[PDB]
């Protein structure tokens, strides 16, 4: 199952990059939010599970791509991203509350730990 | 107890949830539920042939993953490749979820609007519109088209629904 979630993720990503470097005005926006949506799915489907170990890596891999998409269609940031980014950060944290400070704080001593996320924390 | 036996016999394997029963063609009564990680084929999720009759399958339902988080399912269709057997099943999850599983494959995930849904019948209506119709514990109900899973209604208050 992470197999196939992996696969439509990175799957995904190429229809992405195909729109951006392909296409007309109109259909780039056809296949970006088309994948945008693909995005959510995904997201929604992992986050209807637990914590996770060998999931966090994919999931905050996923979400990243997510803000990326959604943010650089939208060609401007919002504070919905920062509360995905909250929501992955408490998923993290519940594997091993108060603010997104304390909670960075509390995750990079979870990350110092040395669990093989470190790709997506530093890029989060 | 059943008609046609009218006695109290006790289920010989040991349950938590019950999530389905009912009759198939081929085996004549059956339950849904456990006992007591990401492997398609491990499941968790034991079929059970009624009258203390043997487990039947532990091979292609719902992952263990999932395990933790449905309260309710409801089959959709039944086939039979060989002794093993293929099963299209919507779940229904406490985080608000309504999924598509095809031999425990996971697709076409729906997010409901409302908090603690209870049960599921299918609504046929016609040509291409065809619908799950979900119901909660919160006096409130959802019809989600098929095809594409995604909200076509959600309406409140709803004492009962038919």
């Amino acid at each position: 199952c992470l197999d196939l979630w992996r696969e439509k993720n990175d799957r995904l990503v190429r229809q992405a990059k195909v729109a951006q470097n392909s296409g007309l005005t109109l259909r780039r926006q056809q296949l970006a939010q088309d994948a945008l949506e693909g995005l959510r799915g995904l997201l929604h489907s992992l986050q209807g599970l637990p914590a996770a170990v060998p999931v966090l890596p994919l999931e905050l891999t996923v979400t990243c791509n997510f803000i990326i998409l959604r943010a650089s269609l939208a060609q401007g940031f919002t504070e919905d991203q920062a509360q995905d980014i909250q929501r992955s950060l408490e998923r993290v944290l519940e594997t091993q509350e108060q603010g997104l400070r304390e909670l960075w704080d509390s995750v990079l001593r979870a990350s110092c730990l040395l669990p093989e996320l470190l790709s997506a924390l530093h890029r989060l | 107890i059943s008609s046609q036996t009218g006695k109290v016999v006790s289920v010989s394997g040991n349950f938590s949830s019950i999530q389905w029963a009912g009759e198939i063609e081929n085996l004549g009564m059956v339950l849904l539920g456990l006992k007591e990680d990401y492997a398609i084929w491990n499941t968790k999720f034991c079929v059970y042939s009624l009258e203390s009759q043997e487990v039947l399958s532990d091979i292609y339902i719902i992952p263990p993953a999932y395990s933790s988080v449905v309260t309710y399912v409801h089959i959709c269709a039944t086939e039979i490749i060989k002794n093993q057997l293929r099963i299209s099943l919507i779940a229904l999850t406490r985080k608000n979820q309504l999924i598509s599983f095809q031999n425990g494959t996971p697709k076409n995930v729906c997010q409901l609007p409302f908090g603690d849904p209870c049960a599921v019948q299918l609504m046929d209506s016609g040509g291409g519109n065809l619908f799950f119709v979900v119901s909660f514990i919160s006096n409130n109900a959802c019809a989600v088209w098929k095809e594409s899973f995604q909200v076509a209604a959600k309406w409140e208050k709803l004492s009962l629904v038919l």
